[PDB]
């Protein structure tokens, strides 16, 4: 157990970090990729910010 | 509702006729470069303010 | 201020569903096992196919 909650731990922040990308924060979408495909720069800015 | 259209925006765009063309969530020169499952077309008429 | 103006407001549904109206950019061959940058129906990104 000493050995496999250190795995364990490392493996769930990994996963929390990765999920972290999912979220919007208050932008009109988490895809960055389309925001920035949509939005013109001047005011994508801020959905970027 | 209008839809299964190449909704050439670009040529809508440019016509000097229109007198307010305020896009929000979307930039209205990309709108071009953008595919969508159904637009809705209102129309009505109001006074000027 | 007070003269009468015409009013059409279109609104843009952009949910998990299939699209159909696509502004009118041409399609092209595609080319597998690739690094290119893709554009699937509004879908853009990086990537090899």
């Amino acid at each position: 157990g000493k050995l496999q909650d250190v795995v364990n731990q490392n493996a769930q922040a990994l996963n929390t970090l990765v999920k972290q990308l999912s979220s919007n924060f208050g932008a009109i979408s988490s895809v960055l990729n389309d925001i920035l495909s949509r939005l013109d720069p001047p005011e994508a800015e801020v959905q970027i910010d | 509702r209008i839809s299964n259209c190449v909704a050439d925006y670009s040529v809508l765009y440019n016509s000097a006729s229109f007198s307010t063309f305020k896009c929000y969530g979307v930039s209205p020169t990309k709108l071009n470069d953008l595919c969508f499952t159904n637009v809705y077309a209102d129309s009505f008429v109001i006074r000027g303010d | 201020g007070y003269q009468p103006y015409r009013v059409v407001v279109l609104s843009f549904e952009l949910l998990h569903a299939p699209a159909t109206v696509c502004g009118p950019k041409k399609s092209t061959n595609l080319v597998k096992n690739k690094c290119v940058n893709f554009n699937f129906n509004g879908l853009t990104g990086t990537g090899v196919l």
